[PDB]
RNA sequence: GUUUAUUAAAAACACAGCACUGUGCAAACACGAAAGUGGACGUAUACGGUGUGACGCCUGCCCGGUGCCGGAAGGUUAAU
């Protein structure tokens, strides 16, 4: 349910916000909460690595299963949370035998649905069960890359990846950029889109609410001084070169995929 | 690499051979497994005169104990109950050790490096034919029947 | 409640195990209370043009007065039981009881 | 450190003479490579970080010669 | 909002937004002779780069040059 904001002072003249009223408007399962400290981008050499991340707001790290071992336990939803550390909402579950975990939210969870992992779990949405035995066709979210590793590939707010084919140890996933990837079937994977999918629909509206994000400014290159940026120069708007990075290198359309271990496993790059 | 061996090997020959390989394949698989030995003029003298016929009586006691376990083996009666859909569709699959787990329990204690499978997952509930390497040249012909729950 | 006619398609390799589904399908529709008013293995029966790569199965009629309920969860099983090949939950008015006209 | 545990081959330096012979300092770097070796007299593997003249000189002298070697010299293995 | 502490506070930068592009995750990229670290305890609705700069109506033709991308037969071509 989106929400354009009303212009009562420039600057909510063009907030959009997604406004969610089942998400849980109290404080977060402390047992699944840790220190999260932030780094401006600034690894142990001190160096700015990243740059454009700052400030921002304190946070919380929500210890999120993404293994999601607890096989053949039925979990019921207990609520679904605000997660500042990532763009989907997540779902505190509880088991039978007490246990309380996070998990992402799939689309249709609602509080009170009850999820289950394992290899004979129920094929509807929430459920993670290894890809030999979901259907071909389905699609799913929050798929690993290594049996039992963890979840990694269709992650995010809206995101899904289809099950295209099953030719023995490999099913052919397509994923959210349209790549196809040959994954092994024991690696589990939770069924159904995963949760906020509007999340893409929101306007920031102002200058700092993306400064509340940790996403400080990013100076344009062409702007610079021709020690500073490539593109830096010129006696007014000058920019007789081609795009290139502040380090030198090629951007509008040089590939830069240079990872030969994992081309097997790459069916089709995107297009 | 002029190397000895100590057992009939592939594509080269048998035991009391002094046959030039590659040293990737003397270095990583030969010598490491006890197959061979570099080929010393000193173990020539450790081979060739004095242990011509004595590392030849150690691939015989070997033999002996290769041709017993397929004698006793030929039961073939191998009930293993796994958790199972309907028609097929089996929970959990059956590996090498899991094959590994009846036949050592009914037969010989046997490690899981031995089961020889052309389909590896054994999904499909039933009767499944299953080869042995106990060693690399006796074979046996068993069939294991995978049982549901 | 709301009669009807469920034909379905099983794979002919599964020949052998379909009196199994059997006992599970009309144990379901009779465990809502549901009557069956007939039953009939037509068989492994040629197709007319080949689905899946094949061109046998081993067709299943049923009729099934039962609630909806309990058929909109059986047409959730033939969705993902993955030897039945086709289905097909036909609705009909009255309870036909009279045997196919292809059992002859 | 890129030391040969075998031969104790180090990288030594040079020089990138071009075409025009401009002089700009490189370095030679030994072709090291972490190795596991079987040891029948241990009945284990031992892994050594050899260059690959090294591996020559172990499949020349002996495993079991090597690592006596280095006892004598001074270096874990 | 920010900016030349100390002759310039602006029409400059930023900005929300837009688009092209790279990147399947041991990501691209960056700091590092390396281990490692940031990215990110994030997973394409994500991240980096580049341009433009709310909004409203719009964004017309040109692939010859220079770039980048794909094609793999021929031609030429290094060490070996
Ligand atoms: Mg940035
Ligand atoms: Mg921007
Ligand atoms: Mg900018
Ligand atoms: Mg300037
Ligand atoms: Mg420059
Ligand atoms: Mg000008
Ligand atoms: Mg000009
Ligand atoms: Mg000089
Ligand atoms: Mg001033
Ligand atoms: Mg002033
Ligand atoms: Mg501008
Ligand atoms: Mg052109
Ligand atoms: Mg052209
Ligand atoms: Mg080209």
């Amino acid at each position: 349910a989106v929400v354009k904001c009303k212009p009562t002072s420039p600057g909510r003249r063009h907030v959009v916000k997604v406004v969610n009223p089942e998400l849980h408007k109290g404080k977060p399962f402390a047992p699944l909460l840790e220190k999260n400290s932030k780094s401006g981008g600034r690894n142990n050499n001190g160096r700015i690595t990243t740059r454009h991340i700052g400030g921002g707001h304190k946070q919380a790290y929500r210890i999120v299963d993404f293994k999601r071992n607890k096989d053949g336990i039925p979990a019921v939803v207990e609520r679904l949370e605000y997660d500042p550390n990532r763009s989907a909402n997540i779902a505190l579950v509880l088991y039978k035998d007490g246990e309380r975990r996070y998990i992402l939210a799939p689309k249709g969870l609602k509080a009170g649905d009850q999820i289950q992992s394992g290899v004979d779990a129920a094929i509807k949405p929430g459920n993670t069960l290894p890809m030999r035995n979901i259907p071909v066709g389905s699609t799913v979210h929050n798929v690993e890359m290594k049996p039992g590793k963890g979840g990694q590939l269709a992650r995010s707010a809206g995101t899904y990846v289809q099950i295209v084919a099953r030719d023995g140890a490999y099913v052919t996933l397509r994923l959210r950029s349209g790549e196809m990837r040959k994954v092994e079937a024991d690696c589990r994977a939770t069924l159904g889109e995963v949760g906020n999918a509007e999340h893409m629909l929101r306007v920031l509206g102002k200058a700092g609410a993306a400064r509340w994000r940790g996403v400080r400014p990013t100076v344009r290159g062409t702007a610079m001084n021709p020690v500073d940026h490539p593109h830096g120069g010129g006696e007014g708007r000058n920019f007789g070169k081609h795009p290139v990075t502040p380090w030198g290198v090629q951007t509008k359309g040089k590939k830069t995929r240079s990872n030969k271990r994992t081309d097997k496993f790459i069916v089709r790059r995107r297009s | 690499m002029q190397v000895i061996l100590l057992d009939k090997v592939a594509n080269l020959g048998s035991l009391g051979d002094q046959v030039n390989v590659k040293a990737g394949y003397a270095r990583n698989f030969l010598v490491p497994q006890g197959k061979a030995v570099p080929a010393t003029k000193k173990n020539i003298e450790f081979f060739e005169a004095r242990r011509a016929e004595l590392e030849a009586k150690l691939a015989e006691v070997l033999a002996a104990a290769n041709a017993r376990a397929e004698k006793i083996n030929a039961l073939e009666t191998v009930t293993i109950a796994s958790k199972a859909g309907d028609e097929g569709k089996l929970f959990g699959s059956i590996g090498t050790r899991d094959i590994a787990d009846a036949v050592t329990a009914a037969g010989v204690e046997v490690a899981k490096s031995e089961v020889r499978l052309p389909n590896g997952v054994l999904r499909t509930t039933g009767e499944h034919e299953v080869s042995f390497q106990v060693h690399s040249e006796v074979f046996a012909k068993v069939i294991v029947n995978v049982v549901a729950e | 409640m709301r009669h009807y006619e469920i034909v379905f398609m099983v794979h002919p390799d599964q020949s052998e195990q379909v009196p199994g589904m059997i006992e599970r399908y009309t144990a379901a529709i009779t465990g809502a209370e549901g009557k069956i008013h007939r039953l009939e293995d037509w068989g492994r029966r040629q197709l007319a043009y080949p689905i899946n790569k094949l061109h046998k199965a081993h067709y299943v009629l049923m009729n099934v007065e039962a609630p909806q309920e309990v058929i909109d969860e059986l047409e959730t099983t033939f969705r993902f039981n993955d030897a039945v090949i086709r289905s097909m939950v036909m609705r009909t008015k009255h309870a036909v009881t009279e045997a196919s006209p292809m059992v002859k | 450190s890129r030391v040969c545990q075998v031969t104790g081959k180090r990288p030594v330096t040079g020089n990138n003479r071009s075409h025009a012979l401009n002089a700009t300092k490189r370095r030679f770097l030994p072709n090291l490579h972490s190795h596991r070796f079987w040891v029948e007299s241990e009945k284990r593997f031992v892994t050594l970080r050899v260059s690959a003249k090294g591996m020559r000189v172990i499949d020349k002298k002996g495993i079991d010669t090597v690592l006596a070697e280095l006892r004598a010299r001074g270096e874990k293995y």
